[PDB]
């Protein structure tokens, strides 16, 4: 008989359910199950951290999952990451694009298909390199995910140069002093990263010291583009979005192939042993966990429908697409979109 | 035991800009993860109504115009844009130390264009004197600027020794102020006189604001 | 929601009850408070009361003075205070919650202790008519009362928008106050003006209307 | 006087009619339980929610889990609940805890603990070394600390290199062999879990770091149970620990007792009310009184951090008997 092999989700609807089951199916049928079969076991979100992480015990773990997939509900992941982070299972996220998941110092096994906020920076360079804009004046939110913008931007730079970083702590709504001192400041070339209740006002703020007008390019990435943020923002301004972004069925389709792939792989090796039965009382990890992790860093897809993927040395997601954007009466206009390699223009 | 100073504690500001209290306290009043203070504000009879929750919180049914702000001993209430619905005197409060405590409590009059009063005069009623005394009472009803000055003649000469000035505080609808006075006396110097003439002084002219009436 | 009641005015070392009605919430999951508002406009906290008298707690300034008293099925506020001194005299409130949870989410309107030996005395209520009409001004007097609080209202408050009511002086042993009225001329005529007064204290209610003097 | 009711926690039998011998009244109820795990504490901890009001935990195991305390923070940040990590598991510091978790440890922070380390360093002109971690919480703060120390240093410490090591990974292509290989300093600091450094030493002795000319200091993470060495580590090691030598469990479970009802005292007598108890399965201003704690004539104040202003230190040596010995305090 072929041993069954347990693959398991926490999503969001009743659809993704299915929309699992199925590609799962599929996943048995892309390949000569030489050795394994796939079955898909899926459950959804929870409301309390403590219920997620008791429904993945009573779930997933209860029959040996080898890894669950995660996506953002209709509380994020973190609470399946801190279950089985313990026994190091595999957390692939969806959606979920917070870059403090990507320091498996907290999130001991914890990997995406999304690019973290924090990665979006790369697209800002490659302009950077098309416009000689070797001289920028980067404004972080002081929150975790400015934080990381801030030093993935400056390791990119070591050609031009970040000129100055302002560092700008959430919940200010006198944004006026950091903006005063930007102003003071000789480079043109402007780059954003907080969250939207502070970058609507930024450019609340920022209009009302005439930096709408042109000689002030901004760059920008998706948290600071969307809702009330992008009320009050200049004409001219330069965005990012993710291609597929919560198409969560097109999310879900990708995921489930590589983890497929990684399990063929991870079954033709030798000395590999099983995930544990049930959360309660296996106080020992699972031992061929690591392995997994590792086998799952170097997987590649060629025709993915959300881009190429694969990953980089933190479990990120690689050649994410994006779509780079300018605004013309309040209204947004894609110039160009990133192939995930290079700047593709329209 | 914790001490709260208020300041300012009154001032006026144009209808559409900013307005700012603000308060210290003789200690700390916050911990490195949370600040515990509120803001309450008071109309004329009014139910106190609380105006910010903890340190910089908007209560569930206040409008958006108010915030708070500030941490350790420094604390802040924010008005933008300042309407006439918030005429108000406002109150300052922690919640630390065992008695908890208010401030001494600050005005808020609202800036406003001139405006004169409506002056009426009103004789003494015809069931007043069935028991002995009497009053000439003058309303002046609606007026801006606050400090107005008021004076009553009989028979076109000085009397203020025995004239009652109430005074009412802003009022929220008008932004204005009012003032009754009320020239009290008895049925025996009533009879001896003829003409009693109620004369105000005012920004609005200057003239006198006068009624009267004759007996 | 909750209102007050029980007020008025009573002697030196003696002892008055108040409470306050309830309504609409799980009255035994809050916390009670009782506060002072000192007729010189600043608040104080009197005292505040557990989930369920667990802790009863008064500044040192009522501490023994005062005692609070919870019904938590009949959804009661409850206040004694008792051996009182003439520093007592105050707008009282009753205010409650944060859910732990410290400060007073919500508020009463207050009701009125006075602190003194003197004894209740009704107003009496005299009309006023002027001795165009564009438009026209009436009033009312109420002269020579005592305890606070009176209540003026007019035409069984169906008529509720151009309204001065004045706060009381102390002239003497009484408090004196007056009320303003002005209306579109096209009524007074017609549609005669009454007004209505009521003083809880000597539990009395009156109503007087309105004419020259005559004509 | 109205009371407060607290659980105390263990897995292990240990001492009961010996452990037992104000201004607010306690509860105490002690719970055994046979298992460590996510599922098995969580569960039994929210039942005991469930079944009766619970203000508080003391939590104490005899094993070397440090996932305990990991799992802990998380509870406590969930509930609003105190929670003491009085010995064990519990007691494995744990960095990068919720900001807005009621979880606090007995035992000495990473910050005194590195500074313990370099009091000793200088007592043998150790003024070479090396340090090696791997991405177990605490890791930033700890090499943060030392070369904080150094940067103000009057001597020239050579930290010659320092080594990251990736334990979430496979080590089939020997990456951790490679970088140890770095190590050329006579001594090293190993920062990690007790396990890792079970591994981490299966390595360094495989290319003779372990070998003598070479001596290692590691905190009291590794040291855990310091009864227990397992047969894959070399001896002559030195280590900092919690003195549960001369500090031993029934004066841990007063002060665990203590600080709870003092805290409840304090905070009762100022705002009139205990914070009651979420069962399911808002202010923690107990934080501010259980920071600052006092009880029969001992400090028992907490850091700001969140670990005790006061840990009492054991200074100890992996000896020729394989076993931890006495060498300072």
């Amino acid at each position: 008989d072929p041993k069954i092999v347990n693959i398991g989700a926490v999503l969001s609807t009743k659809k993704h359910e299915q929309i699992f089951r199925e590609a799962v199916n599929q996943a048995n049928k892309r390949h000569f199950t030489r050795k394994i079969q796939l079955q898909a076991t899926s459950v959804t979100h929870r409301p309390n951290a403590i219920q997620m992480a008791l429904s993945v015990c009573e779930d997933l773990i209860s029959s040996q999952v080898y890894a669950i997939l995660v996506s953002h509900p209709p509380l994020t992941p973190t609470p399946i990451s801190y279950t089985a982070g313990f026994y190091r299972i595999p957390v692939i996220g969806l959606t979920t694009r917070m870059s403090i998941y990507s320091d498996k110092s907290i999130h001991l096994s914890f990997l995406r298909t999304v690019p973290p906020y924090s990665h979006q920076a790369l697209v800002w360079f490659e302009m950077m390199r098309l416009f000689n804009w070797n001289h920028v004046i980067l404004i972080v939110s002081d929150d975790h995910e400015g934080r990381a913008a801030q030093k993935k931007l400056e390791t990119l730079l070591e050609g031009p140069k970040a000129d100055k970083v302002l560092q700008f702590e959430p919940g200010t709504k006198n944004l006026t002093a950091l903006l005063l001192e930007a102003k003071e400041l000789e480079a043109r070339v402007i780059i954003l990263s907080a969250s939207e209740d502070d970058a609507t006002a930024v450019y609340k703020s920022a209009a009302m010291l005439d930096m709408t007008g042109a000689g002030y390019v901004w760059l920008v990435g998706e948290r600071e583009i969307s809702g009330s943020a992008l009320r009050y923002a200049p004409d001219g301004i330069i965005g990012l979005q993710l291609i597929n972004g919560k198409n969560e069925s097109a999310h879900i389709s990708d995921a489930v192939a590589v983890v497929a792939q990684a399990i063929h792989e991870l079954f033709e090796m030798e000395n590999i042993t099983d995930p544990p039965r049930g959360c309660v009382g296996n106080t020992n990890i699972w031992k061929t966990g690591p392995l997994f992790k590792r086998v799952l860093m170097s997987s590649k897809y060629p025709d993915g429908v959300t881009g190429r993927i694969e990953f980089n040395e933190d479990g990120d997601r690689k050649f994410a697409q994006y779509s780079i954007m300018n605004l013309q009466n309040r209204k947004l206009v894609q110039v160009g979109i990133f192939n995930g390699s290079y700047i593709i223009q329209n | 035991d914790i001490q709260l100073t208020q300041s300012p504690a009154s001032l006026a500001v144009s209808l559409g800009q900013r307005a700012t209290i603000s308060c210290r306290a003789s200690q700390s009043v916050s911990t490195s993860r949370y600040s515990y203070m509120h803001w309450y504000q008071h109309k004329p009879g009014q139910p106190p109504k609380l105006l910010i929750k903890y340190a910089s919180n908007l209560e569930s049914g206040v409008p958006a115009r108010f915030s708070g702000s500030g941490s350790g001993t420094d604390f802040t209430l924010n008005i933008h844009p300042v309407e006439e619905e918030d005429t108000a005197t406002y109150y300052c409060q922690h919640s630390w130390e065992n008695p908890y405590t208010f401030g001494g409590g600050t005005k808020l009059e609202i800036k406003r264009a001139d405006a004169a009063p409506t002056v009426s005069i009103f004789p003494p009623s015809s069931e007043q004197l069935t028991s002995g005394g009497a009053s000439v009472v003058c309303f002046l009803n609606n007026f801006y600027p606050k400090d107005i000055n008021v004076k009553w003649k009989i028979d076109g000469s000085e009397r203020q020794n025995g004239v009652l000035n109430s005074w009412t505080d802003q009022d929220s609808k008008d932004s204005t102020y009012s003032m009754s006075s009320t020239l009290t006396l008895t049925k025996d110097e009533y009879e001896r006189h003829n003409s009693y003439t109620c004369e105000a002084t005012h920004k609005t002219s200057t003239s006198p604001i006068v009624k009267s009436f004759n007996r | 929601k909750l209102q007050e009641s029980g007020g008025g005015s009573v002697k030196l070392g003696g002892s008055l009850k108040l409470s306050c009605v309830v309504s609409g919430f799980t009255f035994s999951t809050y916390y009670m408070s009782w506060v002072r508002q000192t007729p010189e406009k600043r608040l104080e906290l009197v005292a505040v009361i557990n989930s369920n008298g667990g802790n009863t707690y008064y500044p040192d300034n009522v501490k023994g003075r005062f005692t609070i008293s919870r019904d938590n099925a009949e959804n009661t506020l409850y206040l004694q205070m008792s051996s009182l001194k003439s520093e007592d005299t105050a707008l009282y409130y009753c205010a409650r919650r944060d859910y732990d949870g410290f400060a007073m989410d919500y508020w009463g309107q207050g009701t009125s202790v006075t602190v003194s030996s003197a004894k209740t005395t009704p107003p009496s209520v005299y009309p006023l008519a002027p001795g165009t009409n564009s438009m026209v001004t009436l009033g009312c007097l109420v002269k020579g009362y005592f305890p606070e609080p009176v209540t003026v209202t007019w035409n069984s408050g169906s008529l509720s928008s151009g309204v001065h009511t004045f706060p009381a002086v102390l002239q003497s042993d009484l408090y004196t106050l007056s009320s303003s009225v002005t209306v579109p001329s096209s009524t007074w005529p017609s549609e005669t003006v009454t007004c209505n007064v009521a003083h809880p204290a000597s539990s009395t209610k009156v109503d007087k209307k309105i004419v020259p003097r005559d004509c | 006087p109205p009371s407060i009711g607290i659980a105390v926690i263990l897995v292990g039998t240990s001492d009961e009619v010996a452990i037992k011998d104000l201004s607010v009244v306690p509860r105490v109820e002690l719970v055994a339980m046979n298992e460590t795990d996510p599922k098995s504490i969580i569960t039994r901890i929210c039942d005991l929610m469930s079944d009766r009001k619970i203000q508080g935990v003391v939590f104490a195991d005899d094993t070397d889990q440090e996932a305990i305390a990991q799992i802990l923070d998380f509870i406590s940040a969930q509930t609003l609940t105190p929670i003491l990590g009085i010995h064990g598991g519990s007691s494995m510091i744990m960095a990068d805890k919720d900001e807005s978790s009621m979880f606090f440890q007995f035992g000495p922070s990473i910050e005194q603990q590195a500074s313990v380390m370099l009091n000793i360093m200088e007592e043998y002109d150790w003024y070479i070394f090396s340090i090696v971690t791997t991405y177990f919480p605490g890791y930033q703060d700890f090499v943060n600390k030392i070369r904080s120390t150094i940067e103000n240093s009057f001597v020239g410490w050579e930290l010659e290199e320092v080594l990251l090591l990736d334990m979430s990974l496979d080590d089939g292509d020997s990456k951790i062999q490679n970088q140890l290989k770095k190590l050329q300093s006579p001594i090293i600091l190993l920062y990690c879990t007790k396990e890792e450094a079970t591994y981490i030493f299966e390595v360094a002795n495989s290319v003779g770091l372990t070998g003598y000319g070479y001596t290692w200091i590691v905190p009291s993470l590794v040291a855990g149970d310091t009864d227990t060495v397992p047969s894959e580590f070399p001896t002559g090691l030195i280590s900092v620990s919690y003195d549960e030598w001369d500090y031993g469990l029934p004066a841990r479970v007063r002060d665990g007792i203590a600080i709870i009802t003092t805290a409840a005292s304090d905070m009762l007598s100022e705002h009139s009310f205990i914070p009651e108890p979420k069962s399911s399965c808002q202010s923690n201003m107990l934080n501010r009184y259980l920071i600052n704690v006092t009880f029969e004539g001992r400090d028992l104040s907490f850091s700001e951090d969140g670990y005790q202003m006061h840990p009492k230190l054991v200074i100890i040596l992996l000896n020729k008997e394989r076993k931890w010995e006495r060498v300072g305090k």
